[PDB]
């Protein structure tokens, strides 16, 4: 019956700030401290800070360098988290949790659903396309693997075809990676017979509609 | 050590038992602080599973059991069920840092299909990227189950952690997973080493692909 | 030293810290304290929020609230 409800998702630019709320209900708000924990994509839980709901004194993790601030409103039973000077490394889900003392310590017994904060670029960024030269080191007996790397673009999505869509079999376009710089990057791979490398031309067609950019990269052997 | 170390992933058939270790240090477990365990099912917030080494809140069955030494902790899960799939984090207080620390988390997979080893293709930096004063290595991982892999890059025989971006495993059409890792380098770094290698670890097995600037 | 006597008197496991269990047994002598009230005062004195009241947090709280002592 203890419940913590947090505000919705937020999108910010590098340098801006964000405020996340955490309303508490089902218990005495001023008798239990509220902790804030963030979880970056593909990272472990990271403790942000603690605030006494009653006093209300705060305690912050030094890993933020005075960039985070906690506050509370007892009349609404809500704790707020402000994080200024945002950067792409701060892109994470931010949870609020209640500290509950037991006989031999304290635990985070109740958590909030979490609030997603995304510090993404304000402007569109077109992609750079580089040819992945055909290699037969990891392919089947008669085939070779060639591709092209679509590096540093924003935002999603991009469409990658081969030979203007004529080449469809063996095409594996991997999901994009959201790099720490806030930019996406993916690779598209095609496995073709090695007997057609010196005869057949292979061109990957990258299309990025948000940037109005099109690239036809010819993939040649070494 | 002032951090908690966990295995990245564990797996087991439904009905079997798995164990998840969590090692600490003198400033946390050795300082007289109990360990807590949290269960994060897919698409939900963390949930308190174990508090104070081996106490269960109302709603957690005795299939989950914990143990703690002055330096190590373990989480036992017996009678695996499909609903137990998710991530598990240990937690303690470190007195040197004066703050709460969490383990890296362990992805528990309940097997619903046979294991599948990953296929790895390593691409060196293109000759056109080096002319643009850039260098990116592409390690592509495809068709593996369960969807949990550890990627370790190495320059020559020495590890590299700066400039690495690894995707989280994504499920494709055939219910297997695919991932990719990118090692960004400067052209001078790429040319100053005899070789670069991408090591993919999956279910205790290891695949290592190596490229050389030649 | 008088703050040191009360602290050691209720640190019954000799570890130098006061837990919720020992603070509850300590509050049972002064009178009757509800479970929600002992939770509030544990969170007020526990400055680092680690689950215990060490001796430095206890003496820091006492001479900051002389009306309570
Ligand atoms: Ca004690
Ligand atoms: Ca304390």
């Amino acid at each position: 019956q203890v419940q913590l409800v947090q505000s919705g998702a937020e999108v910010r630019n590098p340098g801006a700030s964000v405020k996340v709320s955490c309303k508490a209900s089902g218990y005495t708000f001023t008798s239990y401290a509220i902790h804030w924990v963030r979880q970056a994509p593909g990272h472990r839980l990271e403790w942000v800070g603690r605030i006494n709901t009653d006093n209300g004194n705060t305690k912050y993790s030094q890993k933020f360098h005075g960039r985070v601030a906690l506050s509370r409103d007892t009349s609404a039973s809500t704790t707020y988290m402000d994080l200024s000077s945002l950067n792409s490394e701060d892109t994470a889900v931010y949870y609020c949790a209640r500290a509950f003392y037991y006989s031999s310590g304290v635990m985070f017994d109740s958590w909030g659903q979490g609030a997603l904060v995304t510090v993404s670029s304000a402007s569109t960024k077109g992609p750079s396309v580089f040819p992945l030269a055909p290699s037969s080191k990891s392919t089947s007996g008669g085939t070779a693997a060639l591709g092209c790397l679509v590096k540093d673009y924003f935002p999603e999505p991009v469409t990658v075809s081969w030979n203007s869509g004529a080449l469809t079999s063996g095409v594996h376009t991997f999901p994009a990676v959201l790099q720490s710089s806030g930019l996406y990057s993916l690779s598209s791979v095609v496995t073709v017979p090695s007997s057609s490398l010196g005869t057949q031309t292979y061109i990957c067609n990258v299309n990025h509609k948000p940037s109005n950019t099109k690239v036809d990269k010819k993939v040649e052997p070494k | 050590q002032s951090a908690l170390t966990q295995p990245p992933s564990v797996s087991g058939a439904p009905g079997q038992r798995v164990s998840i270790s969590c090692t600490g240090g003198s400033s946390n477990f050795g300082a007289g602080y109990d360990v807590h365990w949290y269960q994060q099912l897919p698409a939900t917030a963390p949930k308190l599973l174990i508090y104070g080494n081996n106490n269960r809140p109302s709603g957690v069955p005795d299939r989950f059991s914990g143990s703690k030494s002055g330096t190590s902790a373990s989480l036992a899960i017996t009678g695996l069920q499909a609903e137990d799939e998710g991530d598990y984090f240990c937690q303690s207080f470190d007195t040197s840092l004066s703050g709460w620390i969490f383990g890296g988390g362990t992805k528990l997979t309940v097997l619903g299909q046979p294991k599948a080893a990953p296929s790895v293709t390593l691409f060196p930096p293109s000759s056109e990227e080096l002319q643009a004063n850039k260098a990116t290595l592409v390690c592509l991982i495809s068709d593996f189950y369960p969807g949990a892999v550890t990627v370790a890059w190495k320059a020559d025989s020495s590890p590299v952690k700066a400039g690495v971006e690894t995707t989280t495993p994504s499920k494709q059409s055939n219910n297997k997973y695919a991932a990719s890792s990118y090692l960004s380098l400067t052209p001078e770094q790429w040319k100053s080493h005899r070789s670069y290698s991408c090591q993919v670890t999956h279910e205790g097995s290891t695949v290592e692909k190596t490229v050389a600037p030649t | 030293d008088d703050m040191e006597r009360i602290f050691k008197r209720f640190d019954t496991n000799g570890d130098g810290k006061i837990s919720l269990s020992e603070l509850t047994d300590a509050l049972r002598t002064l009178g009757s304290t509800s479970a929600d009230e002992v939770q509030r005062m544990m969170a007020e004195i526990d400055t680092d929020g680690d689950g215990f009241i060490d001796f430095n947090e206890f003496i820091s709280f006492c001479n900051a609230n002389p009306g309570l002592m």
